[PDB]
């Protein structure tokens, strides 16, 4: 069975420049298990990313979690780079800090 | 404490 | 009240590039607590929340090797079906497995389980009672009939009521700090505008634990639960829970919206509006 997965992008905390939070990619409702997660910060990608929170749901689809200390600035920009079988190319889902 | 799953 | 303690079980097979990757991950309630990764360098059992600390290495040692021999049977297991299946040795395929046990707030068993899938699709499940199986598929009734004579749904329950309920009440102890804390949600709503003058309401919920929470939006009222969009809640890095509900509303009406968020940990519902 070949399920696209969800991509989501948040911090922990409300983002305030200067101040430290946590950055977060959200993977969810894929199958087949195999896939290729990648965090980026100004299009370079970040190292040392936790992976955390792997499970599945009732339906078997995959869920798993990218996780990485972050101090917002203005200036920086961070994305979330997916591959996966279910999606010819790449995707990828930029924070949105006001949403 | 996990279990030790018997074969398929 | 209630707790559980959940493994997910994954094998998967890769032809051509090694031996299949071989993942444990266990839950108590909402917080990973231990994990097993047979890619890792040095493959061993590793804990994954701070509490874990207090078993000794006798703990660690153990659930390794019985990591270790689930790994091998998995293998086995992955050829085993594609014999079911009649498939071949060059594609991937997936073995899944839910296991584990709940207890009420007096550490007394209320349901234990044991569910596993093949390619994302059920394939053999424990029943309610224990006792017997369900099989999803003329393979999976092979297996069933090769557990009912190796006395496995026995063995299984003895688990389930023994170990797994003894375990986790003593993980509870343990984490107590951690696994019975309350973490209440604080809340805001944002705006974003619409083409055809309508406006987005976002409702927000975060910094909560246990992951249990219900967002709703109301007007005059009534439950707007049809016309809600949200997002499944989700884990935001340090061991609490986000989610967000939005609504669509005619501009110039978002006074007369109210977000409700109703938590453990909020004796009173909360109630905001943009
Ligand atoms: C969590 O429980 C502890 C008591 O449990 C012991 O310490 C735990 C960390 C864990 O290792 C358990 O298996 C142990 O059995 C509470 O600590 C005590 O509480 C009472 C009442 O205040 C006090 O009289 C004791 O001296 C405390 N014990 C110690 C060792 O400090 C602790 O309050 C609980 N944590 C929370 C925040 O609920
Ligand atoms: C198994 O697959 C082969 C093709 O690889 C097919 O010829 C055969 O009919 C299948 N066997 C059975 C009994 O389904």
């Amino acid at each position: 069975i070949q399920k696209t997965p969800q991509i989501q992008v948040y911090s922990r905390h409300p983002p305030e420049n200067g101040k430290p939070n946590i950055l977060n990619c959200y993977v969810t409702q894929f199958h087949p298990p195999h896939i290729e997660i990648q965090m980026l910060k100004n299009g370079k990608k970040i190292p040392k990313v936790e992976m955390s929170d792997m499970s599945f749901s009732k339906d078997w689809s995959f869920y798993i979690l990218a996780h990485t200390e972050f101090t917002p600035t203005e200036t920086d920009t961070y994305a979330c780079r997916v591959k996966h079988d279910s999606m010819a190319e790449p995707k990828t889902v930029y924070w949105d800090r006001d949403m | 404490r996990g279990y030790v799953y018997q074969g398929l | 009240g209630p707790h559980s303690l959940r493994y997910f079980v994954t094998a998967v097979s890769r032809p051509g590039l090694g031996e299949p990757r071989y993942m444990e991950v266990g839950y108590v309630d909402d917080t990973e607590f231990v994990r097993f990764d047979s890619d890792a360098e040095n493959p061993r059992y590793e804990p994954r929340a701070r509490w874990m600390e207090q078993e000794g290495p006798e703990y660690w040692e153990r659930e390794t090797q019985k990591a270790k021999g689930n790994e091998q049977s998995f293998r086995v297991d992955l050829r085993t079906l594609l014999g079911y299946y009649n498939q071949s040795k060059g594609g991937s395929h997936t073995i899944q497995v839910i296991s584990g046990c709940e207890v009420g707030s007096d550490g007394r068993l209320l349901r234990g389980y044991q569910q596993y899938a093949y390619d994302g699709c059920d394939y053999i499940a424990l029943n309610e009672d224990l006792k017997t199986w369900t099989a999803a598929d003329m393979a999976a009734l092979i297996t069933k009939h090769k557990w009912e004579q190796a006395g496995e749904a026995e063995r299984l329950r003895a688990y389930l009521e023994g170990t797994c309920v003894e375990w986790l009440r003593r993980y509870l102890k343990n984490g107590n700090a951690t696994l019975l804390r309350t973490d209440s949600p604080k809340a805001h709503v944002t705006h974003h505008s619409r083409p055809e003058d309508k406006v987005t309401l976002r409702c927000w919920a975060l910094g909560f634990y246990p992951a249990d929470i219900t967002l709703t939006w109301q007007l005059n009222g009534e439950e707007l639960i049809q016309d809600m969009e949200l997002v499944e809640t989700r884990p935001a890095g340090d061991g609490t829970f986000q989610k967000w509900a939005s609504v669509v509303v005619p501009l110039g009406k978002e006074q007369y919206y109210t977000c409700h968020v109703y938590h453990q940990g909020l004796p009173e519902p909360l109630t905001l509006r943009w």
